[PDB]
C-alpha cells in the first residue's frame, strides 16, 4: 500500500509475510514447527539474537519476494524484521499465559542475523551499483585495532547555571544547542561539552586477506577492512578461517586534518552482521588454546559459537563406529583417498592430527603433545600432496618454503599502517600457525640463519622477541611436518641414511617420527598404482570402505575434546625397556640417528594419541607396542645394518 | 585474442571448417611454428602439444591434478633455441620471455609498492604471474640463481607461489607453463661423461618436466647442405623455400586453439589396459639403464601423469570426446624421440 521513497518495500505486507512464514515453515523432526521450537529456546534460555538462514525462505511460496527484498534493501528489512520477531514473542507468551512476568521481553532488544547469503563473484567483482546490499566474504585475519568509543549521547553544561542537557546523535552528526533552555538563564552560547560525561559504543576494524573461489588471469592477493560493531568486537583473532556477511558501504574522505575538503574517489569497506567460524571441511580449533577467550564470549553475551553442536545420534554413530575392530586401518585408509597405499605414512599422518595430551603443571611447567615429522625419499613420490591435504584440512597454519623465507618474515615485525599512518607489529607464519600444523617445503633448503630459530619452537613451543619497542614472549603451539629431498639424484642404499640428507645429523634427532619413501620396482605395485590412477579418468567428475570426510573431522574433534590418555605403570615398565633397547641397539660414528630422550618423549606422544583415538582414558601395553613398531618402521632398521648402515633392497616390502 | 572469451559463430565457423577440411591438422599445426627454422619437427610437435595443453581433473575432497603441460630443450650452441622460445612466446595470447640474471628476485614473483590513483597497499605481479594461464618462456636456465630455482620449482609443482618475508605473508597463483632453455656444462657435449654429469642442474627438477630433449650437433655432410640452402634462401628472400605447403597464420592458429580448448576427452577401459602395460614395460626397461649410469633419469609416476596429459592434448587437438589408441601410440612415439641424440 504505502511503499517507501526510493525503495518497493512495504512496511506491511512485510511484517505480515514474515509473521506467517515464522509461525509455519518445517524442515522438510522435519514436519514439527522449526521456528516455534527456536523462540521458545531462546526465551527459556534467554538469548536476544536469532540466526536466519536466508535459503530458508526461499522454500516458503509467500517469502520468495522477501527474499530479494532482503538483498537488496537490508537496512529497512532488518528493523522490520526485529520489530516482527519481538511483536511474535509477545504475541506467543501471552498467547498461552505462560508466566505473568513477560517485563523483561518487553523492555529487552531482538535482533536476526542473515547468514546464508548467495554465492557472490569476490569483492574486486562488485560495481558502483551494488553499493548497500548484502553479501559474504572468505579470508583469513591479519590485524585487529584496540576499541574504539563511537559516542551515541553528548553532554552539555550551562558555564553560568549548572544546567546539564543530554543530545542524541543524528545520522553523525550532533546539534549543540545555542541557547540555555532555562528562563532564568537564556545567555546565549554558553553551553560546553564534557567528554567524560558522554555515552560511547563499541567499534572496531578488522584486516582481513580475502580468498575468493574464482580468481581471474594475473589477479593478486590483496586485503579488505571490515567494521564490527557493540557485541561481535574481539570476536576475532589473527590466523583465523572465518565467512562473513555484511554490507557494501562508501565513504569520501578528508584530504587534509585542517581543512574540510573531501576527494572525488572513494573508500570501500564492509559492515558486519553475521561471522561463521565454523565449517564441514576442517577440524575445530583446538579448546586448550581458548580456554579465557570463552570465557569472554559468555561474558559479553556474543552468541558466536566457536565448536560445532553435536547431535545425540551423532554421538550415538560416534561410539558405534569406535566399537569396530577394523577402527585403526579404516581410520588411516579415509585420510587422502586420492593417494595409494602408504599405510604407515597415513598412520603417523593421523596420529599427528590426533595428537597428545598435554600437561599442565600446577606451580609452572608446560608440556604439549605437538608431535614433528620430517619426510626423507625419493623426490617423484606422492609427499607434497600429503602437505596440502593436511594443510587444507587443518583449522589453521601456513603453508611456506624454506628458500622463500627469512627468520624475520616467519616471526615478526613492523610496518607502517596506510590508513592511520603509524607503525603497527603484525605477526609472521610461526605465530599464525600457533594451534595448528605448519608445512614446510624443501626443507634441506633452508638457510642456518633461517633455520636458528625453528630450535625454541621446537624445543619450547614459545620464541622471544628483543627488537626496538617490544620485548615478550610468544606461543607458537604449533606442529611442524617437513619435507625433504636427498643429496644427488635418488637415495643411495650402499650408503648411511646421513650421507643422502643435507642436514647436520644432530638436526634429525629432533623430530617424532622421520620417514624413508624409497622408490622399489616391482610389476606388482606398478600394476596397481597405475590402475588406481587411470581410474581417475573415467568419467568427467569424481566416484572414488571409506567415511566421509565431514564425519572423520566429526569424530577426530570429539575424540580430541572429550579424551584424555593417562599413562600406567605396565605402559611404565614397556616404555623404559623399549628406550634402554633403542640406546643399547647398535652402540664408528655419524652412521645412524643416534638414540635421544627424545625418543623416550616421542613414544609417550605417540601412546597417548593411540590411546585417545578409540575413545580410551588408559595408555596400555599395546599401545606403546604399537608405538614402538611405528617408529622402527617408519626409518625401517628391519632392512638396515646395524654395522655399516646400509639398506638391502630386498628385505623392504612395498 | 584471450581464449575464454572464445564464441562460436558463422565467420569463425566457416575458417575452423575449412580448416579441418584441409585434413592433416596435426601436421600442418606443427609445421607452421618458426617456419623460418629448418628440421626440428618433433620439436615443435612438443611446442605445439604443449600449446594445446591437457585436461584439468578435480578428484574430490580438495585434491587437484594439473592439465598444463612443461617442455624443456637443452642443447648443443647454436640450435635456434631462442628463436622457438620466442616465437613461441609471440604465438601465446599471454607469454612472456626472460632471460637470466636480468630477471630476479621481485622481476619473478611480486613486490610491495602504493597505488598512486588509491591510498592502498598492492602487489605488483613479476613474471610468473603477468603469464598467468599463458606460456613463460625462460632463457640461459642454467645460469640462475637458487632462490629463482626454487620459485619455478613450486610454480611446478602446485601453480602457486608462497613468500614469507618482512611485510608479506600469503600465496600467489601460477596456473602457468614452463618452456625453458639450457646448455651443458663444458659448452658442447661430451659423450665421454654421464649424462647427469653434463648439466648443472639437479636431476630431480629435470624430472619435474614431461618432456626433456636433447639437440646436438653432430656435423654430417648431407644434412648441412639442406640446412645452409634452407637458411641462405631465407637471406635472399623473406619467405620460407617450400612451396607445396603454406603456413597457417597466427590468427587461425590461435582461433583453432581456442576452440580446441573447450573440450575434455574422456579414458577408457582398452586405452587404460594399453597404457598399464606400457607404463610397467617403459618403468622396467628404465632401471637397468639408470643402473648402467647412462639415464637422465628413472622412469616415474610423473611419466605416466605425462603420457597421460599428452594423450588427452592429442585427443582435443583432434576435436574429439573420448581417448583412441593411436593418441597413445604418439604420446609414447614422442618421450621416445625425446633421446636418440644420446644413441649416436
Ligand atoms: N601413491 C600415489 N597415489 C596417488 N598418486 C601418486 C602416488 N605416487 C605418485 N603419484 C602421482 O605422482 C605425482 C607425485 O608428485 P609430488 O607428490 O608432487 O612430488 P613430491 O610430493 O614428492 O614433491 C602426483 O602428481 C601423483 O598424482
Ligand atoms: N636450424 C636452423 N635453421 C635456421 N637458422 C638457424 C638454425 N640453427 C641456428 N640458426 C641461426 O643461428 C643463430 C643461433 O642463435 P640462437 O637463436 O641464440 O640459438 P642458440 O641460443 O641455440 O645459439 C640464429 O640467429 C639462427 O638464425
Ligand atoms: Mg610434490
Ligand atoms: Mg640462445
Ligand atoms: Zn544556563
Amino acid at each position: 500500500l504505502r511503499i517507501i521513497w526510493g525503495t518497493n518495500v512495504s512496511i506491511q505486507e512485510c511484517t505480515t509475510n514474515f509473521r506467517n512464514f515464522l509461525m509455519s515453515f518445517k524442515y522438510k523432526t522435519d514436519e514439527e514447527l522449526y521456528y516455534i521450537k527456536q523462540l521458545n529456546e531462546m526465551r527459556e534460555l534467554g538469548t536476544s539474537n536469532l540466526n536466519l538462514d536466508a535459503r530458508n525462505l526461499l522454500a516458503y511460496k509467500q517469502t520468495e519476494d522477501l527474499y530479494h527484498q532482503l538483498l537488496n534493501y537490508p537496512q529497512e528489512v532488518i528493523s522490520i524484521m526485529d520489530q516482527t520477531i519481538k511483536d511474535c514473542m509477545v504475541s506467543l507468551i501471552v498467547d498461552n499465559n505462560l508466566d505473568y512476568d513477560l517485563d523483561e521481553i518487553e523492555t529487552k532488544f531482538y535482533k536476526v542475523r542473515p547468514y546464508n547469503v548467495g554465492s557472490c563473484k569476490g569483492m574486486r567483482e562488485l560495481n558502483p551499483n551494488d553499493i548497500d546490499k548484502l553479501i559474504n566474504l572468505k579470508g583469513l585475519v591479519l590485524r585487529s585495532t584496540p576499541v574504539i568509543p563511537d559516542m551515541k549521547v553528548a553532554f552539555f553544561k550551562c558555564n553560568v547555571c549548572d544546567h546539564t542537557m543530554a543530545v542524541e546523535i543524528d545520522r553523525g552528526v550532533i546539534q549543540e544547542p545555542a541557547r540555555c533552555e532555562r528562563i532564568d538563564c537564556n545567555e546565549p552560547n554558553s553551553m560546553s561539552l564534557i567528554h567524560n560525561r558522554c555515552s560511547f559504543a563499541d567499534k572496531q576494524v578488522i584486516k582481513l586477506q580475502e580468498t575468493p573461489d574464482f580468481v581471474p588471469d594475473g589477479q593478486t592477493p590483496h586485503s579488505i577492512s571490515l567494521c564490527v560493531y557493540d557485541e561481535l568486537v574481539d570476536s576475532c583473532r589473527a590466523g583465523d578461517r572465518i565467512e562473513v556477511t555484511g554490507t557494501f558501504r562508501s565513504i569520501p574522505i578528508r584530504a587534509n586534518s585542517r581543512q574540510r575538503v573531501l576527494k572525488s574517489l572513494y573508500k570501500t569497506y564492509v559492515d558486519v552482521v553475521h561471522v561463521k567460524k565454523v565449517s564441514d571441511k576442517r577440524l575445530d580449533v583446538d579448546t586448550s588454546t581458548i580456554e579465557q577467550e570463552l570465557m569472554q564470549n559468555k561474558v559479553d553475551h556474543n552468541e558466536v559459537e566457536e565448536v560445532r553442536q553435536i547431535t545425540d545420534q551423532d554421538l550415538a554413530k560416534i561410539r558405534e563406529v569406535a566399537a569396530r575392530e577394523d577402527l585403526y586401518s579404516l581410520l588411516a585408509r579415509s585420510i587422502a583417498p586420492s593417494i595409494y597405499e602408504l599405510e604407515d605414512v597415513k598412520k603417523g599422518i593421523l596420529l599427528q592430527l590426533f595428537g597428545g595430551t598435554n600437561k599442565t603443571f600446577t606451580k609452572g611447567g608446560r608440556y604439549r603433545g605437538d608431535i614433528n615429522i620430517l619426510l626423507c625419499g625419493d623426490p617423484s613420490t606422492s609427499k607434497s600432496q600429503i602437505l596440502q591435504y593436511v594443510h587444507k584440512i587443518t583449522p589453521r597454519g601456513v603453508y611456506t618454503s624454506g628458500k622463500g623465507s627469512s627468520a624475520v618474515g616467519l616471526t615478526a615485525y613492523i610496518t607502517r599502517d596506510v590508513d592511520t599512518k603509524q607503525l603497527v607489529l603484525e605477526s609472521g607464519a610461526l605465530v599464525l600457525s600457533d594451534g595448528g600444523v605448519c608445512c614446510i617445503d624443501e626443507f634441506d633448503k633452508m638457510s642456518d640463519s633461517t633455520r636458528s630459530v625453528l630450535h625454541e619452537v621446537m624445543e619450547q613451543q614459545t620464541i622471544s622477541i628483543a627488537k626496538a619497542g617490544i620485548i615478550t614472549t610468544l606461543n607458537a603451539r604449533s606442529s611442524i611436518l617437513a619435507s625433504a629431498n636427498p643429496i644427488g639424484s635418488r637415495y643411495n642404499p650402499n650408503l648411511p641414511v646421513t650421507e643422502n640428507i643435507d642436514l647436520p645429523p644432530p638436526l634429525l634427532s629432533r623430530f617424532d617420527l622421520v620417514y624413508l619413501v624409497l622408490d622399489k620396482v616391482d610389476e606388482k605395485n606398478d600394476r596397481e598404482l597405475a590402475k588406481h590412477l587411470t581410474n581417475l579418468y573415467l568419467e568427467d567428475k569424481p566416484e572414488h570402505d571409506v567415511l566421509p570426510v565431514e564425519f572423520l573431522t566429526m569424530y577426530i574433534s570429539y575424540a580430541k575434546e572429550h579424551i584424555h590418555p593417562i599413562i600406567t605403570e605396565a605402559a611404565k615398565t614397556e616404555l623404559v625397556r623399549a628406550y634402554v633397547g633403542m640406546r643399547k641397539m647398535g652402540d664408528s660414528d655419524e652412521k645412524r640417528i643416534t638414540a635421544t630422550t627424545r625418543q623416550l618423549e616421542s613414544m609417550i606422544r605417540l601412546a597417548e594419541a593411540h590411546a585417545k583415538m578409540k575413545l580410551k582414558n588408559v595408555v596400555e601395553l599395546e599401545d606403546v607396542q604399537e608405538a614402538v613398531r611405528l617408529i622402527r618402521s617408519a626409518i625401517k632398521d628391519y632392512a638396515t645394518d646395524p654395522k655399516t648402515g646400509k639398506i638391502d633392497m630386498n628385505l623392504v616390502q612395498t | 585474442k584471450k581464449f575464454a572469451s572464445f564464441s562460436l559463430t558463422s565467420d569463425v565457423e566457416e575458417r575452423v571448417m575449412e580448416l579441418i577440411t584441409s585434413g592433416d591438422v596435426y601436421n600442418r599445426l606443427a609445421k607452421s611454428i618458426a617456419p623460418e627454422i629448418y628440421g626440428n619437427l618433433d620439436v615443435k610437435k612438443a611446442l605445439l602439444l604443449l600449446l594445446v595443453g591437457g585436461v584439468d581433473k578435480r578428484v574430490g575432497d580438495g585434491m587437484k591434478i594439473r592439465g598444463d603441460i612443461n617442455v624443456c630443450l637443452m642443447g648443443d650452441p647454436g640450435v635456434a633455441k631462442s628463436q622457438l622460445l620466442k616465437a613461441i612466446c609471440k604465438i601465446s595470447p599471454r607469454g612472456v620471455y626472460t632471460t637470466g640474471k636480468g630477471s630476479s628476485g621481485v622481476g619473478l614473483t611480486a613486490a610491495v609498492m602504493k597505488d598512486p590513483v588509491t591510498d592502498e597497499m598492492i602487489l605488483e605481479g613479476g613474471a610468473l604471474v603477468l603469464a598467468d594461464n599463458g606460456i613463460c618462456c625462460i632463457d640461459e636456465f642454467d645460469k640462475m640463481d637458487e632462490s629463482d630455482r626454487t620459485a619455478i620449482h613450486e610454480v611446478m609443482e602446485q601453480q602457486t607461489i608462497s613468500i614469507s618475508k618482512a611485510g608479506i605473508n600469503t600465496t600467489l597463483n601460477a596456473r602457468t607453463s614452463i618452456l625453458a632453455a639450457a646448455n651443458p656444462l663444458y659448452g658442447r657435449y661430451n659423450p665421454r661423461l654421464s649424462p647427469l654429469d653434463n648439466i648443472n642442474l639437479p636431476a630431480a627438477l629435470l624430472s619435474r618436466f614431461d618432456i626433456l630433449f636433447l639437440m646436438l650437433d653432430i656435423p654430417s655432410r648431407d644434412d648441412d647442405e639442406k640446412l645452409a640452402e634452407h637458411v641462405t634462401y631465407v637471406h635472399m628472400h623473406n619467405k620460407q623455400p617450400d612451396l607445396d605447403f603454406t603456413p597457417v597464420e597466427p590468427s587461425k592458429m590461435r582461433e583453432y586453439i581456442a576452440y580446441a580448448k573447450t573440450k575434455r576427452p574422456v579414458m577408457s577401459e582398452a586405452v587404460n589396459d594399453y597404457v598399464v602395460q606400457a607404463y610397467i614395460r617403459l618403468r622396467q626397461d628404465s632401471k637397468r639403464e639408470m643402473d648402467s649410469k647412462f639415464s637422465f633419469g628413472q622412469a616415474t609416476p610423473r611419466t605416466l601423469l605425462g603420457i597421460i596429459r599428452l594423450s588427452q592434448a592429442l585427443a582435443k587437438l583432434r576435436l574429439a570426446d573420448m581417448v583412441d589408441i593411436d593418441d597413445v601410440e604418439e604420446a609414447l612415439r614422442l618421450v621416445r624421440v625425446s633421446k636418440e641424440s644420446l644413441y649416436q
